[PDB]
RNA sequence: GCCCGUCGCUAGUACCGAUUGAAUGGCUUAGUGAGGCCUCAGGAUCUGGGA
RNA sequence: GGACUUUUACUUUGAAAAAAUUAGAGUGUUCAAAGCAGGCGUAUUGCUCGAAUAUAUUAGCAUGGAAUAAUAGAAUAGGACG
RNA sequence: GGAUAGUGGCCUACCAUGGUUUCAACGGGUAACGGGGAAUAAGGGUUCGAUUCCGGAGAGGGAGCCUGAGAAACGGCUACCACAUCCAAGGAAGGCAGCAGGCGCGCAAAUUACCCAAUCCUAAUUCAGGGAGGUAGUGACAAUAAAUAACGAUACAGGGCCCAUUCGGGUCUUGUAAUUGGAAUGAGUACAAUGUAAAUACCUUAACGAGGAACAAUUGGAGGGCAAGUCUGGUGCCAGCAGCCGCGGUAAUUCCAGCUCCAAUAGCGUAUAUUAAAGUUGUUGCAGUUAAAAAGCUCGUAGUUGAACUUUGGGCCCGGUUGGCCG
């Protein structure tokens, strides 16, 4: 159908999303102790037992 | 004009991406364990895998054939050589059994720390790739080492390092010449 | 038994036969006329360079209101006339008339991709550097 | 450290018998160097275009200068 | 509710088609025919019938 | 050595058989991908195990089989044995 | 008969009328060198092989030939065609699908370096020559091993556990911690010796070389398929996303971001092709009443297919290889 619609918008709302700069954190250690850190997160200690369990959870 | 350099893979990967049980397992095993890959124990079910195979295409073989006898036992004496199998069930219907952390279970890594001398998987990976622990006056500074079950007596620190004498070496070594140097002349 | 001639001869007759069926495989005719080389803008190849002619508008199908920013390209090794997607938030900033691009494919085996009617490649490169560096910041736009 | 050793019967049988590579390593053979193995060839290519001796080509160019 | 076709707009693909249209490649009629090879001659010269 | 022999298919074992690749034994390249090494003493005058095996089909060759499936035979007897 | 090294329509005379073909001749196509083989893993298959070994063909295109044991040779010659260089205009010269290197072409591919030390080749030959070949450089083609951290103490918090009339912490550690603590090691840098033809790296190893400002891991994704949010801000059917289904028109679980989270991790996305999934090519193994599909009907050649029946039954001997009960 229409091939010649307009253009003027063409990188419109990443242009005008305000920017935030990211925030400095902690190191993540690579490797061996990264795949450490996520077994004693995801087993060993555990966290908690909501109905089941979850593991990007916010406000709950 | 030159012969090929033969190689191979050692490796092979999942059929489905993101099975949330598998997943578990496999994750378990390099806490366990003190692996730093996925690939760590994609390697050994490969590895587990042709094993079973050739154990496979044997069994179907008549009972007392040549080639069954043959490649069976050498299959059986290389798997009792390292660890793996169990003296009793020395016949290869338990190599068909067999499984994972029956081959885990015998890596440098894990036999460094299984008796004592790390306390913590971990810091027995750390251990063996900074050149100390040996298996006889030849040092070995690869964790996936498979101890061969004649060698597990003669594991222990390397003649080098501290740990197993001949000197503290350069990060201790700098603060005795920083108690020589402040406190003396 | 149904068709198939269960004999110990019938090998002849049973090999023609699958030849012959095997023409109404899509991918099997398409190979072997070499509908890849004869027709289709790239060359039966992965990717192809271009020139861009018109920066384009294309408005999306429905249920979709959308305008798509595409570019038309003339394929280098070709004369081929080709319309393009610009993808992501602006890029359509990076091209300007004239300038070289590398298409490549949508991923779909031919066949256009959503609401973008008509067009069967994307732009992945401009003037040698990736839209996606430009995208981000991690690279810039050569001189002219 | 595992190496290889040889230990010759005399000295004139070890400096007959070694590569001229090693006499030198040791210090009982002088690296007599040359041209670059390229410099060489060229060498032997500029000849190749002289038939005979060539100071006779000398003189008869000596003549050129004349012309 | 669904729904068919002419008709009208935009874009795209392929078809037919004056141009006895165009281009590349492989074979090839007829005509012309290089060059080496074989052969009939030849004899600058140079010796004992040959070179 | 002479004199003659209906043709086939199938299947068996076997010969002839490049290496590298593939399967695979032996060997602790520090592990491994590899490699085809290496291992022992008197480590001052040498001892020694290796460098396997398997696949290699269709065709051709060689041999065992005689089921399944073809073929030819004796009826104008121009038959078979002597 | 001639020709050839020699058989042969190889060629020539004479003579004849033959040779191939639905069991596919002949012709066309090939983005065709053939094999050893490669990719995919229930099996049966399907796809691929320009390319390390063997065979073949070529040297810009054709033809011709000299030498020679061997070439219809091209880093040999002659000619034509097409390119194309030098000139004093008279002439002369060239053949990278050798090694590098340049243009072009394009999605697409590295040094105008060293050496004959090895591997082997050739010559009159132990010696010379060898861009064969080896060496280094370029090199995330593939493939292997696997650094980015390890351990105590302390500050509460716990979960334990014995007791609980009730403070609770104290022992055995689960670990979240905004002060701590000394330990360890090669990435690198570098005496040295090793390496090597000479070097470079590797293996060795003196002196150096880790605390967050590093020596600081990435690549995609977080609605479903599909593992991980209904946080916060933005936009308002726009911008964009979305292989497919679908999201976006003002509280967006899909966009643009921040935070947090997932998967794989020195590697991860994407495009194209192919393979598995696919019993959606079906021999194994498909489907055809109504979903795609039985020719209006019968005859019929090729083709595939095609009932039963002929030495069976019984008796005797010989010698093996496993297995038992004893040894
Ligand atoms: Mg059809
Ligand atoms: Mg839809
Ligand atoms: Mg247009
Ligand atoms: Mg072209
Ligand atoms: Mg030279
Ligand atoms: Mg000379
Ligand atoms: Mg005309
Ligand atoms: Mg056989
Ligand atoms: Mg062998
Ligand atoms: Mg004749
Ligand atoms: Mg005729
Ligand atoms: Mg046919
Ligand atoms: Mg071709
Ligand atoms: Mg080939
Ligand atoms: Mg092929
Ligand atoms: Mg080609
Ligand atoms: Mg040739
Ligand atoms: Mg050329
Ligand atoms: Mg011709
Ligand atoms: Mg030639
Ligand atoms: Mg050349
Ligand atoms: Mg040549
Ligand atoms: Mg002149
Ligand atoms: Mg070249
Ligand atoms: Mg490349
Ligand atoms: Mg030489
Ligand atoms: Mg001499
Ligand atoms: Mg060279
Ligand atoms: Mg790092
Ligand atoms: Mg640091
Ligand atoms: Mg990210
Ligand atoms: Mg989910
Ligand atoms: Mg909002
Ligand atoms: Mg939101
Ligand atoms: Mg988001
Ligand atoms: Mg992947
Ligand atoms: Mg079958
Ligand atoms: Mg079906
Ligand atoms: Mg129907
Ligand atoms: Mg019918
Ligand atoms: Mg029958």
């Amino acid at each position: 159908a229409k091939v010649h619609g307009s253009l003027a918008r063409a990188g419109k709302v990443k242009s005008q999303t305000p920017k935030v700069e990211k925030t400095e954190k902690p190191k993540k250690p690579k490797g061996r102790a990264y795949k450490r850190l996520l077994y004693t997160r995801r087993f060993v200690n555990v966290t908690l037992v909501n109905g089941k369990r979850r593991m990007n959870p916010g406000p709950s | 004009p030159r012969a090929p350099r033969t190689y191979s893979k050692t490796y092979s990967t999942p059929k489905r991406p993101y099975e949330s049980s598998r997943l578990d397992a496999e994750l378990k095993l390099a806490g366990e364990f003190g692996l730093k890959n996925k690939k760590e124990i994609y390697r050994i079910s490969f590895q587990l895998s042709k094993i079973r195979r050739a154990a496979r295409d044997l069994l179907t073989r008549d009972e007392k054939d040549p080639k069954r006898l043959f490649e069976g036992n050498a299959l059986i004496r290389r798997l009792v050589r390292v660890g793996v199998l169990s003296e009793d069930k020395k016949k290869l219907d338990y190599v068909l059994a067999l499984k994972v952390e029956d081959f885990l279970e015998r890596r440098l890594q894990t036999q460094v720390y299984k008796l004592g001398l790390a306390k913590s998987v971990h810091h027995a990976r750390v251990l063996i790739t900074q050149r100390h622990i040996a298996v006889g006056k030849q040092i070995v500074n690869i964790p996936s080492f498979m101890v061969r079950l004649d060698s597990e007596k003669h594991i222990d620190f390397a003649p080098t390092s501290p740990f197993g004498g001949a000197r503290p070496g350069r990060v201790a070594r700098r603060n005795a010449a920083r108690k020589a140097e402040a406190s003396g002349e | 038994g149904k068709g198939k001639p269960r004999g110990l001869n019938s090998a002849r007759k049973l090999r023609v036969h699958r030849r012959n069926n095997r023409w109404a495989e899509n991918n099997y005719k398409k190979r072997l006329l070499g509908t890849a080389f004869k027709s289709s803008p790239f060359g039966g190849s992965s990717h192809a360079k271009g020139i861009v002619l018109e920066k384009l508008g294309i408005e999306s199908k429905q249920p979709n209101s959308a305008i798509r920013k595409c570019v038309r390209v003339q394929l280098i090794k070709n004369g081929k006339k080709v319309t393009a997607f610009v993808p992501n938030d602006g890029c359509l900033n990076f091209v300007d008339e004239n300038d070289e691009v590398l298409l490549a494919g949508f991923g779909r085996k031919g066949k256009a991709k959503g609401d973008i009617p008509g067009v069967r490649f994307k732009v992945v490169k401009v003037s040698g550097v990736s839209l996606l560096a430009l995208w981000k910041e991690k690279k810039e736009k050569p001189r002219s | 450290s595992v190496g290889f050793g040889l230990v010759y019967n005399s000295v004139a049988e070890a400096k007959k018998f070694e590569p001229t590579y090693r006499l030198v390593r040791y210090g009982l053979a002088e690296k007599v160097e040359k041209a670059s193995r390229q410099q060489r060839k060229q060498k032997k290519n500029r000849d190749k275009k002289i038939f005979g001796t060539g100071k006779r080509l000398a003189k008869k160019v000596a003549r050129r200068n004349a012309d």
